[PDB]
């Protein structure tokens, strides 16, 4: 549903990172530069931005309320 | 005694879960209402009929544009559902609602009446609503 | 003296519903009502 | 749950309208 607070395999915090992430990626940034530019350098943190999917965003789509 | 007068006393948390029930002018009609006049004053009015005024106002989240035909003794007019106090008859109010009935001739309801009609509303507040209510209620 | 209060649908207005009452909401028309949180004491070690 | 009033919610006079 939402982007993991830590890498798996590491343990590196990536919680603080989707939304970041989503802005690099909004200005013309190559997918891995704005990796590179998070300060994330090993393979296995750069995954969890990589093949993160944020289904939260399409489950807040059915309000209770409003 | 203001205090028995206080039992019949419509509060401003009651009206609220009446706004549709039928059988309005069966129950409310009889009892005291602490109506707003303004500049912290009130007056004890009488609850005579059920009107309903082209003025649709909300109280809190629920909205009603009803009226209430109220009177103090001799003065009679239309009244809204908002003006309506949650306070307790007091000492000086119900003095002046005996003075008010007493200068208009209106006998004061023996108290038997009163004790009568307080349980009308505990008996309405526990109806069990089994016939055809809740579909008026939502029209 | 608490009314078993359920929660509606389509609406999201609390309703009380007792014992031998249609499930419909107060307002607007709704057979589909659901029931609100506990009040248990809900404590999660988390882990 | 009969009348929670805790006074009020400031009750509005039919005089000040
Ligand atoms: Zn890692
Ligand atoms: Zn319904």
């Amino acid at each position: 549903m939402i982007i993991p607070v830590r890498c798996f395999t590491c343990g590196k915090i990536v919680g603080n990172k989707w939304e970041a992430y989503l802005g690099l990626l909004q200005a013309e940034y190559t997918e891995g530069d704005a990796l590179d530019a998070l300060g994330l350098k090993r393979y296995c943190c750069r995954r969890m931005l990589l093949a993160h999917v944020d289904l939260i965003e399409k489950l807040l789509n059915y309000a209770p309320l409003e | 005694l203001p205090e028995e007068l206080n039992r019949v006393r419509l509060s401003r948390h009651k009206l609220e879960r009446w706004c549709h029930m039928p059988f309005f002018a069966k129950t409310v009609t009889g009892c005291f209402v602490r109506i707003g006049i303004g500049k912290p004053v009130y007056r004890v009015a009488e609850i005579t009929g059920v009107v309903e005024t082209a003025k649709v106002y909300q109280l809190g989240g629920t909205r009603t544009n009803k009226g209430l035909q109220l009177r103090h003794g001799n003065d009679q007019r239309v009244f809204r559902l908002e003006f309506v106090s949650n306070q307790e008859f007091t000492e000086s109010e119900f003095m002046k609602w005996k003075e008010a009935m007493f200068s208009a001739g209106m006998q004061l309801p023996t108290l038997d009446e009163i004790n009568k009609k307080e349980l009308s509303i505990k008996e309405a507040l526990n109806y069990k609503f089994n016939d055809q209510d809740i579909e008026e209620i939502v029209k | 003296q608490q009314p078993m209060i359920y929660i509606c649908g389509e609406c999201h207005t609390e309703n009380e519903i007792k014992s031998r009452d249609p499930i419909r909401c107060r307002e607007c028309g709704y057979r589909i009502m659901y029931k609100k949180r506990t009040k248990r004491l809900v404590v999660f070690d988390a882990r | 749950t009969s009348t929670y009033g805790r006074y009020g919610s400031q009750t509005p006079m039919y005089g000040s309208g």
